[PDB]
């Protein structure tokens, strides 16, 4: 070995909009570099930010900065530990923000909070606590509060040891000063609070703080650390990573609050000859097993593959298996990204992270494992759109890229309704498709053009037995036209709701129309039900059954026939109670307790209607039938409600009849 | 016509 694993922490800087990632990792790396001298991974080291710890290993990982890349973003919460979750002060907890905090919750990562960009205008550290403890349901533990607003942010007040910390130029050196008095009231309050918190962590502490009415400051790191991996409390701390004021402390609290590969548990895998699940714990002597989680790639090097090491070490020369495909790969020369260099390694050791030098089939998620003892460790889509080429003629090459890029993308999504001409192009975000139909006009040439998806209206009558003449007359092209037939046209057959989809065609005719024509008059009507009778929307089926009908032996012909029928079916916009439909879904909102009146509510803002209600763990599941049109945006409109703690499963399952107000402006439409 | 699953 070399350093010890409960000397390593394997974090990622978790932030998103107004987070400010980018300063707060240049930072990091510049505050460990310049500190231990007294890429998608950078391997540092931290002594302490007054050097008061031993030398610790902490391993910055690249997180996404867009929620869309849904993949991405989960696999990086398996390649921490911990989390460094970043808000601003200011905007605080946003949609983007609370959606890697649920699936965060969903692998149960340790965080503590960072909350930067206190210097900026309307920045509050304490708002966004209230924010992450009544939004984000876990329970945040400043162990700091916040000097000066805006423009008057000089420092931090380290609520353990009492003293306001203030900073040096470049940030680096700070200053242990005193509480001024307008906050020594405050510090007391919040101090109170996090021995509380950190007294509640064994019944050992609780008794100590009973004693007295207060615990040791290493009795607090120890109760503060304990619920951080138990993952109860996340430590807020706050600061100004551009303007230097803060970053030591923080990666202080990495140290203190952050768990080593060690304190969570053992990755859960698959047996690769599924069925079964095997587990490797964080150990040297466990059967190796990693995953590859960036395939990067330097000019003048080669292709790079960070792998984060789960269990066993792995070293330069050694033979494995990539289990995901099956293919043997022999592990050539490894380094390991620092601050600037790029450090040349020999052997890699359980919960640590090292670049993969120029390898053969290795894919992003691949395992690479013990041969001998093998394991394997690697949604629904938010938002569809309606596609289609610039011209026309591109259509079968347009299918082929799309039908190709879902097979590349699993996140990606490709369905075509025929009866209203639309293929519809779904995934994570507005952003993940604008990125896919780019890589279409791009690397796929075909040049497409998006649209909001266009509700798939239908048809039916409801005046049964209805007895319709068909009469075409035209004298054109020196031929004569004649077509006559009438036809008897009853209503689709229904359930309860459901209505028999198709043409149900019958002869009645006692001999006045010809053999020969009749099935002429079924495609007239087919043509027509297509066609559509009241706002040109395909009928959903039909119950029609010609039974008379003249013709003249030299001007009658099949398509004159065709005419006649399609002219009798068109008179159903009149003479048969054409009602037009629309697409019911069959909804299901799982939602938590509080905001279960809110949903509700949203549901009848969308003409929906409740058909049952259980009670689950945190709150409701509701049943609903509800129109597709009023479903526009519901993810989204459902993760604003719920704060991002909702979910919803929906389903077609019927065709009603539509409103007035949308009927009468689709009429209007033709 | 309107979401992933084609339906409606």
């Amino acid at each position: 070995r070399t350093t010890p694993i409960n000397r390593y922490r394997n974090i990622g800087i978790c932030a998103h909009v107004d987070a400010g990632k980018t300063t707060t990792t240049e930072r990091v790396l510049f505050y460990t570099g310049v500190n231990h001298k007294l890429s998608a991974a950078v391997t540092t080291f931290w002594k302490g930010s007054r050097g008061q710890y031993d030398n610790y290993r902490v391993n910055v990982i690249d997180t996404p900065g867009h929620v869309d890349f849904t993949i991405e973003v989960e696999r990086s919460l398996r390649v921490l530990d911990g989390a460094v979750v970043v808000f601003c002060g200011t905007s605080g907890v946003e949609p983007q923000s609370e959606t890697v905090w649920r699936q965060a919750n969903k692998y149960g990562v340790p965080r503590i909070v960072y909350v930067n960009k206190m210097d900026r205008q309307g920045a509050n550290f304490l708002r966004v606590v209230e924010q992450i403890k009544k939004r984000l349901g876990h329970t945040p533990v400043p162990v700091q509060l916040a000097i000066g607003a805006e423009e008057n942010f000089v420092g931090q007040v380290d609520l353990i040891k009492m003293k306001a910390i203030y900073w040096n130029d470049k940030g680096m050196t700070y200053r242990e000063e005193e509480i001024p008095a307008e906050l020594k009231d405050l510090a007391e309050e919040w101090r109170s609070s996090m021995v509380e918190a950190a007294a509640e962590a064994n019944e050992e502490l609780m008794n100590k703080y009973l004693e007295e009415g207060e615990l040791s400051e290493a009795e607090i790191k120890e109760g503060l650390r304990l619920r951080t991996l138990a993952c109860e409390i996340v430590p807020a701390v706050c600061g100004s990573s551009f303007k230097n004021k803060g970053v030591p402390l923080v990666l202080d609290a990495v140290i203190d609050y952050l768990p080593a590969p060690t304190e969570i548990p053992a990755i859960k895998g698959v047996s690769p000859d599924e069925t079964v699940e095997d587990e490797r714990h964080a150990d040297d002597n466990e059967p190796f097993s990693s995953l590859a989680f960036k395939i990067a790639t330097d000019p003048f090097v080669g292709t790079l593959t960070f792998a984060r090491v789960y269990s066993g070490v792995l070293s330069s020369g050694d033979s494995v298996l990539n289990s995901v495909k099956g293919k043997k790969e022999r592990v050539g020369r490894m380094v390991q990204m620092h601050a600037n260099q790029r450090e040349e390694i020999k052997e890699v050791r359980a919960g640590d992270i090292a670049a993969l030098i120029g390898m053969k089939d290795v894919t992003t998620g691949d395992t690479l494992c013990s041969i001998e003892k093998p394991i394997i460790l690697e949604p629904e889509p938010v938002i569809s759109v309606a596609v289609e080429p610039k011209t026309k003629a591109d259509q079968e090459k347009m299918g082929i890229a799309l039908g190709k890029l879902a097979q590349e993308d699993p996140s990606f999504r490709v369905k075509t309704d025929e009866e209203s001409g639309q293929t519809i192009i779904s995934g994570m975000g507005e952003l993940h498709l604008d990125i896919i139909v780019d890589r279409m006009k791009r690397e796929f040439g075909v040049e497409a053009n998006i649209g909001k998806p266009q509700v798939a209206y239908r048809e039916t009558i409801t005046k049964d037995n209805v007895e319709i003449e068909g009469k075409f007359v035209r004298q054109s092209g020196g031929r004569g036209q004649f077509g006559h037939c009438w036809i008897r046209f009853s209503a689709a057959d229904v359930d309860k709701g459901n209505i028999t989809e198709g043409l149900v065609f019958e002869n009645e005719v006692g001999g006045v129309v010809p053999k020969e024509y009749i099935p002429a008059i079924q495609k007239g009507i087919e043509e027509q039900m297509k066609n559509g009778v009241v706002a040109g929307y395909p009928l959903i089926g039909l119950k029609a059954t010609v039974f008379d009908g003249s013709y003249h032996d030299v001007d009658s012909n099949e398509m004159a026939f065709k005419i006649a029928a399609s002219m009798a079916t068109k008179q159903l916009a009149q003479k048969g109670g054409g009602k037009v439909l629309e697409p019911i879904m069959k909804v299901e909102v799982v939602t938590p307790e509080d905001y279960m009146g809110d949903v509700m509510g949203d549901l009848n803002r969308r003409r929906g209607l409740i058909q049952g209600m259980e009670d689950t763990v945190s709150g409701k599941v509701i049943r609903a039938e509800v129109p597709l049109g009023e479903m526009f945006g519901y993810a989204t409109d459902v993760r604003s409600m719920s704060q991002g703690r909702a979910s919803y499963s929906m389903e077609f399952s019927k065709y009603a009849e539509a409103p007035s107000n949308i009927v009468e402006a689709l009429v209007k439409k033709q | 016509x309107c979401w992933w699953g084609x339906s409606g």
